[PDB]
């Protein structure tokens, strides 16, 4: 039910660059920050800054015009182990910006770091919806 | 952001909520979506719209009252258009019910679904997001509610979806407060608000340190969170100036003895100035003030001697006669001490004092009269009397450095008549004089007086020069008149006699 994503250049799947994940109606997906230890001098760190994307922009690795921000990676350095966002795979949304989801459709997701790539190769997610007849 | 003291808020709380929902799964969630700038807020949303029967319940924290009467609830939240969303009428909501319920206990591990009390069924007011497919826009519907009065500890707080799409942006939970403010010189505290809106609290205030409560100071706290119109003022005390709201002291050189409506008032004439926040102006060396004398009279001087004095002899009684003083010093009040000495008998300093009942006719001592006349003496005795000088203050001052007297004996005649007159330069102007000491002195010539009146006119003014030398002139008299002349000799005894008339006409 639940999709557990570790956003980091050292993880095998994102290395891979085909990382893609099957998702259904009313699924939710967690993504988590680098988290780093106290002995790190924060020059090792990795910082990014998330984007909803479209078809051109996953492949082009740009945000601008394309997309909408939607979560930071800022503090490496956070309490209960690394930084966690929540995303819910609901049809209909009932906050105003709050994002909906569509059966048989495909949603993409990008990342720019903070100090950078020079946009050559960005660390990339691909979310593809299952219809109504896989889900059950 | 306002004046208003919060008991809860979603921004405000230390990472999650965690609020209990019933149901857990298919409820209430925890969706968390960042606001801007830079504000982490634990969002609640549900949309169970599709399923035909809908019930859900989400409990808050403990809220404690901290000493409040009402607690208002301000609730942010987001909706959607039934008709705008596919699916059957009814089954939809745009209407959610709220809950509160009264506890003691601390941490309550379970609340009962039935034992809470219903508010009010809140929609969104006035326009609420469908949401719009076109464009996407946040909506900005807050509504606010009133729960009093309040009798446990604390209370909690739920919500009831009956339905609907909602999403509770953010929980402000407030109690309504009146400021502290220090109006008419007394001090005012926080307080809180009535049970009722309609409601009104009575504060007694107490006044400033360096001040005296002349009136009862008293105020009325409104529901709103606003002070009411003063009844009842309170003044500085003596010594502190009712400037800047609140008791502030007098400036060097400024005293204030009496706790009234005026300010410090400059230290008065001859008056050494004192520190900050003085009663009254002290006076400085060599000037003083009376217990009895007002504050606001500046600091006076002791009293002169009075510069003449005349003595009369009598058989067993003496007369003594003086005018006013030459500095006064600012005080009116002038009173007159007569002091026997006895040291006229003798030649050295050295003497015994008037132990003898001594009687006078006016007064003993603090005689206002220019005159003084003492019934009774030893015959054949030398005596010597002062005329001190008294004051209103002379007494808080140091005793006078000098006092004018007279010795005087009461056994010796008073001064015999002059022997001759004659004229020694005579004018059509001026006329001289001149003539010798009487035949019979009896004591130290002092003075001499010479009269001046008219022959073969009208009765004039009889003139009298005092003139210690045996020669005399006149200045501006009128030509071919006749004057006749009087010379008196006066000692330390007494009145003398007149002397020869001498008829000297003008040249």
């Amino acid at each position: 039910d639940r999709y557990a994503v570790y956003w980091n250049s050292s993880n095998p799947r994102f290395q891979r660059g085909d990382y893609h994940i099957d998702v259904c109606i009313n699924d939710y997906l967690d993504v988590f920050c680098p988290h780093y230890e106290d002995s790190v001098p924060e020059d090792k760190t990795e910082r990014y800054v998330l984007y909803m994307v479209n078809f051109d922009g996953y492949s082009a690795c740009d945000h601008t015009s394309k997309g909408f921000k939607r979560w930071e990676c800022n503090r490496p350095h956070s309490p209960n182990g690394p930084l966690k966002f929540s995303e819910k795979f609901q049809l209909f949304t009932p906050f105003s910006l709050g994002f909906e989801f569509r059966p048989g459709r495909e949603y993409f997701y990008i990342s720019s770091a903070i100090p950078d790539n020079g946009r050559r190769s960005c660390l990339k997610l691909k979310v593809f919806v299952r219809p109504t007849n896989s889900c059950m | 952001p306002a004046n208003e003291v919060t008991l809860l808020d979603s921004r405000s709380v230390q990472g999650e909520l965690g609020w209990i929902a019933s149901p857990l799964e298919g409820g209430w969630e925890e969706v968390s979506i960042m606001d801007e700038k830079n504000t982490p807020i634990r969002t609640y949303q549900v949309c169970n719209v599709m399923e035909p029967s809908q019930n859900n319940w989400l409990r808050t924290d403990w809220i404690t009252r901290e000493g409040a009467q009402r607690v208002y609830i301000e609730i942010k939240f987001t909706l959607r258009d039934c008709n705008s969303l596919p699916g059957v009428m009814g089954t939809c909501k745009e209407t959610f019910n709220l809950y509160y319920y009264e506890s003691d206990n601390d941490k309550e591990r379970f609340i009962r679904e039935n034992q809470f009390v219903k508010i009010d069924t809140i929609a969104a007011d006035e326009s609420f997001t469908q949401v719009d497919i076109g464009d996407r826009i946040m909506k900005l519907n807050t509504e606010i509610r009133d729960v009093g009065p309040l009798s446990k500890k604390g209370f909690y707080l739920a919500f009831q979806d009956v339905g609907a799409c909602i999403a509770l942006v953010s929980v402000r939970v407030f109690y309504k407060k009146c400021p502290l403010t220090v109006r008419n010189l007394a001090q005012f505290p926080d307080t809180i608000t009535g049970a009722d809106t309609s409601s009104l609290v009575e504060v007694r205030g107490s006044c400033v340190n360096n001040s005296e409560e002349k009136d009862v100071p008293k105020m009325y706290c409104g529901a709103d969170g606003e002070w009411l119109v003063p009844i009842g003022n309170c003044l500085c005390n003596a010594g502190h100036e009712e400037r800047s709201g609140e008791c502030q002291a007098c400036k060097i050189g400024y005293y204030k003895a009496l706790s009234t409506d005026a300010t410090c008032a400059k230290c008065p004439p001859h008056s050494y100035s004192v520190w900050e926040g003085a009663t009254s102006c002290t006076c400085d060396r060599g000037f003083f003030r009376a217990d009895n004398d007002a504050a606001s009279m500046p600091c006076t001087r002791p009293p002169s001697a009075p510069l003449n004095l005349i003595s009369n002899v009598n058989e067993t009684s003496v007369n003594l006669e003086w005018s006013s003083p030459q500095n006064t010093g600012g005080r009116q009040d002038i009173s007159y001490n007569v002091v026997c000495k006895k040291c006229g008998a003798g030649d050295p300093s050295k003497c015994r004092p008037c132990g003898s009942g001594v009687h006078y006719t006016p007064q003993q001592n603090g005689l206002k009269t220019t005159k003084v006349s003492i019934t009774d003496l030893l015959a054949h005795t030398n005596y010597t009397f002062e005329i001190w000088a008294v004051n209103g203050v002379s007494k808080y001052n140091p005793n006078p450095d000098q006092s004018v007297s007279v010795t005087v004996t009461t056994n010796q005649a008073a001064p015999s008549s002059i022997a001759l007159v004659q004229a020694k330069e005579v004018t059509r102007y001026s006329v001289a004089l001149a003539w010798l000491e009487p035949d019979r002195p009896n004591g130290v010539i002092l003075e001499y007086e010479v009269k001046y009146y008219e022959k073969d006119q009208n009765e004039r003014s009889y003139r009298i020069v005092r003139t210690a030398a045996r020669n005399t002139d006149i200045k501006g008299l009128n030509p071919l008149t006749s004057y006749v002349f009087h010379v008196r000799a006066r000692t330390a005894a007494g009145y003398g006699d007149f002397s020869e008339p001498l008829e000297v006409t003008t040249n």
